[PDB]
């Protein structure tokens, strides 16, 4: 397909830049921004009109100029290439490998924002999970298809609890007789603003357990650009939904420090001067969080299941 | 010389002038209407189209047909001379005592250049203010910035006048006697009323303290940009004297709360978005450019010392004005309302007061060698006394032990004699004598903080000497 | 009994009241500066119709 | 390059027209005086530039010239023994040509441009060169400085200058493509220098103060925070870390603070002596000093300059310790700058991205494998000053989320002259569980098991504090009097340390281990004697108690014989008593 | 339209002791049940759907979980109607708009539910209307007003929130229909502060 | 509050035999102004005035909860205009009841916020003091005339 | 204009025990009495008008009720001036601007009252000036600044409010008039937070 470029930049300030004659850019498209030094930056269209279009940049705007910068379209809807060979890989949070292996060959391309599940098409989650912790198993039991966050503190060991839960979770079919064998969980791990110390602990625990051969890791370290923190959980949930509802896997999703996701959203909301909320957070945080949480559950007529254990720290 | 007549907009304190691209930013201008009256003004914006002038005084009588604007000077400058000693100024350099204007040796920009951090040296000498609670327990050091925190009805002005009248250096206590040093006091008043102005005028002249002082006095009804300009001119004169004539100067800033309010009003007039609690976001830097002009310089004999005074709005130490001042200054002296209501003057509270440069000014070779331990012992004893006095009201006097009764009497004697000095002038030796006489009422060996050498040398004097003049 | 009551009951409620009042005042201040930020932009947009 | 003229002046904000082609966040020269500023917003033919120093006296029409590069430091030989402000301007050479003040628009160079160095080439023509390798060595004090290529430079060596005396300006290596490599290069302060791989924090960073490296250790390449009030040791503990730690090069970064507080550290530091060589401590440290009245941009960008210099010294294979003093002032400067940009505030007036900046500053620490194959590490210790001791401030909350150690100070122990005055029930460390394999191999097998004994012994008195203020200590039962007395001697011999003493200012790890072993021996034998119904008064009078106090002041070489003799005496004392 | 409105004089039986005894609500009145997260608003509303003596029950899931809507679809076709032998689902109308569904459609669901409840009132039935959460409707109004660049009153809410809420709760009551029959609508709405 | 207001309107009378003015009593005329009132309160007020027989002397201005909001701007002004006319032209003793001033304040705030006026405390318009003053200050007694106007507003404290 | 300001040394007697004994005010001084509604601000000022020893009393009603001025007009002609024996109203000048009167006239009333008080100062009399509420002047300034579309400070007040308040209070004091006599003006101003 042929490419098209727009060179009519008129205004740059902070994360936003204005393109004048961009009439045929779809709302929500992904563009590639190139400067005179050859560096390439990503961006997303957030407002399109007759007079101009508004593009926010996925990272810092140092080096851009109005004379030599050009904006080129990539795709109308942000999509991710999914495949069955992604098990056992590592990605940087915007879809690029970090492990140094060649990139995967996509089977399908799916939108990262997903689609809402039809409430008629759902079914009740019913299979009990034995995690091995008495305070959880007896009094707060976990069911396949549940979203159950951990309300951590500033210096409390929530990461160890999450690793122990992922290490010991089993379904115990003998208590019900509705199956056999020892069908294991696949694990999707998404980290937002994590530091090296906790990343090292997670990596060594996953390699010691041996479950790294059936896991997909999306890693966005704390020194990475802040706008990439928004996109990271959406692709992880896209992969989890694809695996569970197209290959009958039972996946488990772990989201680490979504407080970082909330501050990342607040930074953009303050930059876009939209109406705030209770403590400076944007007024639409409930909807954005719902678009992440409500992608779990089970579906009638299908064998797969999605389970989420988010981790957040109470300020 | 040139005059601009293209006025296109007048509203409140601002007016716009057309084709004024030759006016520098921040310059001072003169505004003349049809009746010949002259008002001042300052340029706050310069552009290709128009310039914005903020007007001193009310804008009554101005019109777009007869108004003209002429330049005075590009940068606000002050003419300085040694003859300024004994003179009173209105806050922008204009004399108000009726004497002829001084002839300037130099004309310096009122905004000061920062001092090079490698050019400073550590403060090492003290100033005798004549007040026992300040001299003995919260000592002021040459080069220190020691603010005074006061309430609303508390006598901050009388304390300021007393300090300006009584402060002096003591070269006879230092080393081999040192050598006579010149001394001067720079006084800055901002937002004062007529009553305070008259009080200061009588006080500085009835006792001869005017002959060594320079007064910058700004009234409450004066234009508020002059209130911004006043402390910078005071510090400019102080820096000139100290670092070009080896003077030891002391700068008193009468009320920083009025300065902060004036800064807020000016910031609101130029359409700035306020910060915390309506105050400008750059108040920290603006206050740093005033406070950090004091200090002592390597290779020079002079020194600049500041005593800012500020009134806490609602006795709220978390208010922005006390909070930002605490990040830049070395301790504070707090006036107590409870001591003020009981008839004690000056009502300086020793418990929440602190001087952070005490350790480098007191000691052997610059004062008496028993200063530090005596101050520590006095603080520790008064802290016990003020709590034993509270316990008495519940458990009665009989239930206490003997030494608790000694502490209870010590607190009362301390408040009666040490703090309540009145209008007397006390040297450091007299204050130390009174301090050792007060400690004498405690039994020997209860004084844990003081070493045996000083206890054997000074303990045992009766309090009847100060009882002849309480 | 009085010491334990004052330590365990009276102080934490007072401190929670302090925190709640502080949060309410800060949130009101934020709402109030938002309006000024809008009004300055409206002023800037007004005097640009035909320069 | 791009030049323009001033169109509008309004405070520090300057609008320059004719600036088509300038780039965001470039450094410009504003006015004829030569003021500097950053471009923060582009719009058509104009460019919004914010000046650092004041703009009084400027007129419309004065030229504006952009340098074409963002804020950057000069990295090369000659940075040791130097004093710089927030934007790497040497204060000593500014004094020589200006006086006691700092005039606006002064132009000086960060690196001396006229000093001869002893160049020694380690390459020959035809060699392949990639980013991060070594061209040669230059001696500098007690260090052999290595001349590295920039990370972005690769090619093939064409000509090499022979050994001799050269300045930093003289090109020493020229490549086949015409690129000239000098003794120095520039790097932006807000972009992290690349590495090959970041390793694990499996080695401890030794402080030399007993309580820190015993109870709350920090690993090499870790991050720590130390909050507290005035007169609480914040300053002394940092300058003791500077002298006694195992770091090769020390970087002290002082954000905008009081002038006399800056004068203290500027005066006392040349007096200090390096323990390893006996020479001045100034020979291995770089100082960044800023007062409260200097421009806010320098104060905000102070810590980035320091961390970039620390990264540059890391890239040569050294171990660097970075000390950020009073990051609350840096947060205040950031708040002021964000207020000048009319951003919407959050919490206590702070910009919404405060946590992102604090994270982006702290993550540059860590132990890495450099591009040249050598190993290096940067360790960061950052001081925090709460306004009234409240831990609910946004700065401390954001710092708590990222640091691996938290050494809380308190003035209650400083009132008793107990130094170091850290609170041992408020502090915590997260590197304990990862340092254990190193601990049980290098120190002793029982050390991780022995530390829990000290922790539990200190804990058990915190459960006895509800009875001691009611009933006097002497009225306690002997089974509790024993706990009180052994915990007391722990507090007065192991936790306390004299930083001014000749031998107490530095304690190796085996010395502390012997002290804990000996204290446990005392406690166990005393409990065994108490089980036989004896009075505890005779235990308090035992001669071994003074042997406990004297263990601090023994020399490092002299310790083992003293430890063995104390072990013999304490074994003889308790089962000689019936 | 109606002919006249009457005074409520018969109880609306919920099956809960504390609500039916200590704090009764009449046939044709309104009630609100605020509470934090985990208090039990949804269990209380589903119990009212299951056990109340209303002829027709309308449930409006305005901006809440989708699993709660599947629980109703699964459990109800098996349970028994309290006042007739048929299945419980034969008397229930569900309007579902979950949280991740489009925001602007939250406003329309409330009006659709109240219009259906009013329609069943005109036939002579007694109708119970349960709104799952009105704070989500308030948030939808806030987002639309943010897009309109209106000036917020408090907490970002538009200044006309109290008019819309008043217009919604007014429609309840016991009336004489245009056909001369008798009907009533009672509204129970949850709030999520 | 509504029950107390109804009881006051039911029981209020002067005591000429104590004050000695001599004039024999006649009942008050009631002017009733409801802004955003619900049916539940309106039916109670209607039934109370029916049972006490005061509907033959009363003028009612009703603005129900489902009626448009901006109509609440006008209702108190016309109610007080009628009260002033009756009292100061036909010598009636008029008692005025206003059901909810809070609903009037919300209706004023809506117009104030639509006009981008500078707000006061809690988002209310800055000129609310003058607007409320123009309503309350229309009561009182006039020299040389027999009539009088008495106001009993009712408002809900948030 | 005046010839020379003087130092206040003569008390201003009001008849209140606590104010005359514990918190005295001199002949040319200024005072303020703030408080919430119902605290007693107006009754204190009317008692000061009734019983003080000033020669001429000027009362400025900036924005209060109208009955408060009807009471003065009805009562004062019947009382007796303490220091001359005649009616009390012969020494009093009233400037009235009630709440429902136009807003812009609130600013002018204060200046008219203070100018009349200064005029009676020049004849050798001692005048007491009382403002019933100085907060309503600030409210009028805010109302006008709202129409002028200029940016306010803190609570919506215009930035120049403090200068106006300072310039109003500094007109008081004991002076030597241009004719050689001695006069004095004392100002008491109520504040309504
Ligand atoms: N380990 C120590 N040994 C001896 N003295 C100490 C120690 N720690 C703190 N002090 C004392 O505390 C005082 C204050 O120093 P410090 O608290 O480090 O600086 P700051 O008060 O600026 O935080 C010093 O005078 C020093 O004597
Ligand atoms: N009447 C009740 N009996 C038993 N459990 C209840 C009852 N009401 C609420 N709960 C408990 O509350 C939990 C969730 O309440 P929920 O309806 O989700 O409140 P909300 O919807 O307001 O969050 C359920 O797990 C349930 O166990
Ligand atoms: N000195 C006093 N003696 C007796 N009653 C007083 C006194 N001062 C105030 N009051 C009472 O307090 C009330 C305060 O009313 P007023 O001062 O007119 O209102 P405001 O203070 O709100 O302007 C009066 O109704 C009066 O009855
Ligand atoms: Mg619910
Ligand atoms: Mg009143």
């Amino acid at each position: 397909l042929l490419k098209k470029e727009y060179t009519g930049i008129t205004y740059i300030s902070g994360p936003l830049l204005f393109v004048e004659n961009a009439k045929d850019l779809a709302y929500g498209a992904i563009v590639d921004i190139k400067d005179g030094t050859g560096r390439v930056r990503g961006g997303q269209v957030i407002e399109v009109s007759e007079e101009y279009a508004v593009i926010q940049v996925f990272e810092e705007t140092t080096g851009l100029d109005l004379a030599t910068t050009s904006v080129s379209l990539v795709e109308d809807v942000a999509r991710l290439g999914v495949s069955k060979e992604m098990l056992g890989r590592r990605f940087n949070g915007i879809g690029k490998p970090i492990d140094g292996l060649p990139p995967i060959t996509p089977e399908k391309r799916l939108p990262i924002t997903g689609l809402p599940l039809n409430p008629v098409a759902r079914r009740k989650p019913e299979q009990f999970i034995q995690t091995g912790i008495s305070t959880i198993d007896v009094m707060n039991t976990l069911v396949r298809g549940q979203k159950l966050p951990i309300f951590s503190g500033s210096g409390l060991p929530a990461n160890e609890i999450a690793a122990q839960i992922a290490r010991q979770a089993t379904v115990r079919p003998d208590l019900s007789g509705e199956g056999e064998k020892e069908e294991p969980f696949a694990v999707v791990f998404a980290a937002m603003g994590i530091t090296q110390r906790e990343l090292s602990y997670f990596i060594q625990e996953f390699e010691r357990t041996g479950a790294l051969s059936r896991s997909v890791l999306f890693l966005n370290k704390a020194d990475d650009p802040t706008i990439e923190r928004i996109l990271t959980p959406r692709m992880a949930l896209t992969v989890a939904e694809y695996l569970a509802f197209e290959h009958d896997y039972h996946v488990l999703v772990i989201l680490t420090d979504m407080t970082n996701y909330c501050e990342a959203l607040r930074e953009i909301g303050a930059a876009r001067e939209e109406i705030p909320g209770r403590r400076g957070y944007p007024g639409y945080m409930y909807t954005d969080l719902a678009t992440i949480y409500e992608r779990a559950g089970v579906v009638e007529g299908k064998k797969g299941s999605v389970t989420q254990i988010p981790i957040l720290s109470m300020p | 010389k040139k005059e601009y007549t293209g006025i296109t907009y007048i509203s409140g304190p601002l007016l716009f002038v057309e084709n004024a691209k030759d006016l520098a930013y921040g310059a001072i201008v003169d505004i003349k209407d049809g009746t010949g009256r002259v008002r001042g003004g300052q340029v706050i914006e310069v552009s290709e189209e128009y310039a914005v002038i903020q007007v001193f005084e009310e804008t009554t009588g101005l019109d777009l047909a007869t108004t003209s604007v002429s330049l005075v000077e590009d940068v606000a400058r002050l003419g300085v001379s040694k003859e300024m000693l004994g003179r009173r100024f209105n806050g922008i350099g204009k004399p108000i005592d009726g004497l002829p204007p001084i002839t300037p040796e130099k004309r310096l920009p009122i905004t000061g250049l920062p001092l090079n951090p490698v050019a400073r040296r550590k403060p090492e000498q003290f100033i005798q203010t004549g007040i026992s609670t300040i001299d003995v327990m919260n000592t002021l050091v040459r080069g220190q910035k020691l603010p005074i925190f006061s309430g609303s009805g508390l006598p901050a002005n009388e304390i300021a006048a007393q300090i300006a009248r009584q402060a002096t250096v003591r070269p006879d206590l230092s080393g081999e006697g040192e050598k006579e040093e010149p001394f001067a006091v720079v006084f800055a008043a901002m937002g004062i009323t007529q009553r305070e102005l008259s009080y200061f005028i009588q006080e500085f002249e009835r006792t001869g303290a005017l002959s060594r002082s320079v007064l910058f006095l700004n009234k409450a009804d004066d234009p508020t940009i002059e209130r911004i300009l006043t402390p910078r001119m005071a510090l400019t004169v102080a820096e000139y004297l100290a670092f070009e004539h080896d003077y030891h100067v002391l700068v008193i800033l009468t009320d920083m709360t009025n300065y902060c309010e004036a800064l807020r009003e000016i910031g609101a007039a130029r359409e700035e978005i306020p910060g915390r609690r309506g105050y400008p976001g750059y108040m920290y830097t603006d206050l740093a450019t005033i406070y950090e002009r004091a200090g002592v310089v390597e290779g020079k004999k002079g020194s600049v010392t500041q005593i800012p005074i500020l009134s806490m709005p609602d006795d709220d130490r978390t208010h922005p004005i006390p909070d930002l001042t605490g990040y830049i200054t070395e301790g504070q002296i707090q006036l107590s309302r409870e001591l003020h209501r009981k008839g004690i003057y000056p009502p300086i509270d020793p418990l929440p007061s602190l001087s952070r440069l005490m350790n480098n000014g007191v000691g052997k070779g610059k004062t008496r060698e028993d200063h530090k331990q005596v101050s520590d012992q006095l603080y520790s004893a008064y802290a016990n006394g003020v709590d034993i006095r509270k316990l008495v009201a519940i458990i009665g006097e009989d239930a206490l032990t003997e030494n608790d009764r000694r502490y209870l009497q010590f607190a009362d004697a301390f408040e009666r004699f040490f703090i309540n000095q009145g209008q007397q002038n006390r040297s450091i030796e007299e204050s130390l004598q009174i301090a050792w006489a007060l400690l004498s009422m405690l039994p020997q060996g209860e004084l844990k903080r003081i070493s045996k050498d000083h206890i054997g040398k000074y303990y045992g004097q009766k309090l009847e000497e100060i009882w002849g003049a309480p | 009994r009085r010491v334990n009551a004052l330590e365990q009951v009276v102080i934490p409620g007072i401190r929670a009241q302090i925190r709640f009042i502080q949060q309410v005042l800060e949130q009101r201040e934020r709402e109030d500066t938002f309006r000024l930020k809008r009004i300055k932009g409206k002023i800037e947009a007004r005097e640009a119709e035909e320069e | 390059m791009i030049q323009g003229v001033i169109q509008k002046i309004a405070g520090p904000a300057v609008i320059a027209k004719g600036m088509l082609g300038a780039r965001m966040y470039d450094i410009c020269k504003v006015g004829e005086e030569g003021l500097v500023g950053e471009i923060i917003r582009l719009d058509g033919d104009t460019a919004f530039v914010q000046v650092y120093e004041d703009t009084s006296g400027l007129k419309v029409g004065e030229p504006v010239v952009s340098t074409g590069l963002p804020l950057a430091v000069e990295l090369g030989p000659g940075m040791l023994n130097g004093i710089y402000d927030g934007i790497q301007r040497p204060l000593e050479r500014i004094r020589e040509k200006t006086g006691i003040y700092i005039t606006r628009g002064v132009v000086v160079h960060a690196l001396d441009r006229e000093k001869k160095w002893a160049w020694t080439p380690m390459v020959k023509p035809g060699d392949e060169v990639r980013g991060g390798m070594v061209l040669g060595t230059v001696p500098e004090f007690g260090f052999t400085h290595k001349i590295l290529v920039p990370p972005d430079v690769r090619g093939r060596v064409k000509e090499v200058k022979p050994a001799g005396e050269y300045t930093v300006e003289e090109p020493v290596v020229v490549l086949e493509d015409g690129t000239e490599l000098k003794m120095y290069h520039t790097w932006p302060v807000r972009r992290a220098r690349p590495v090959q791989r970041k390793l694990d924090p499996n080695t401890p960073f030794l402080t030399g103060m007993r309580i820190l490296d015993v109870l709350f250790p920090v690993a090499m390449g870790g991050t720590a925070a130390i909050p507290g009030p005035f007169g609480s040791g914040k300053t002394v503990t940092q300058q003791s870390l500077a002298k006694w730690s195992n770091a090769d090069v020390v970087v002290y970064v002082g954000c905008g603070e009081r002038g006399n507080e800056m004068t203290d550290v500027l005066v006392e530091f040349p007096e200090l002596t390096d323990p390893k060589t006996g020479g001045p401590l100034m020979h291995r440290t770089v100082l960044i000093a800023n007062t409260s009245n200097m421009p806010v941009a320098a104060r905000e960008a102070s810590i980035y300059v320091g961390v970039t210099i620390a990264e540059y010294f890391r890239d040569q294979g050294f171990s660097v310790a970075l000390m950020a003093d009073s990051t609350s002032r840096w947060a205040e400067a950031l708040r002021e700058i964000s207020s000048r940009l009319e951003e919407m505030p959050a919490e206590e007036g702070y910009p919404p991205y405060l946590a992102a900046r604090l994270a982006a500053f702290y993550e540059r620490a860590g132990k890495v494998i450099t591009l040249g194959g050598e190993e290096g590490a940067v360790t960061i210790v950052g001081a925090v000053s709460p306004p009234g001791g409240d831990m609910s401030e946004p700065v401390t909350q954001s710092t708590l989320r990222i640091v691996g150690a938290f050494w809380r100070l308190d003035a209650s122990l400083a009132f008793r002259r107990h130094f170091p005055a850290i609170n041992w029930n408020g502090s915590y460390s997260l590197f304990t569980s990862a340092l254990d394999p190193w601990y049980r191999e290098n120190v002793a097998e029982d050390y991780p098991e022995l530390r829990d004994a000290i922790s539990e012994l200190l804990q058990r008195e915190a459960g006895l504090q509800e009875i001691v203020q009611l009933v006097g200590p002497d009225a306690l039962q002997d089974a509790e009097r024993l706990v009180i007395e052994v915990g007391r001697i722990i507090r007065e011999d192991f936790l306390q340390q004299n930083a001014y003493h000749e031998v107490d200012a530095y304690c190796s790890m085996k010395k502390a281990y012997g002290i804990m072993k000996m204290i446990l021996a005392f406690y166990k034998e005393a409990e065994a004697a108490i089980k036989r119904g004896v009075s505890i008064d005779e235990i308090l009078q035992l001669p071994v108690l003074e042997r406990i106090g004297r263990a601090r002041y023994v020399s490092e070489e002299e310790f083992p014989a003293y430890f063995e003799e104390a072990m013999k005496e304490i074994q003889g004392a308790f089962k000689a008593l019936a």
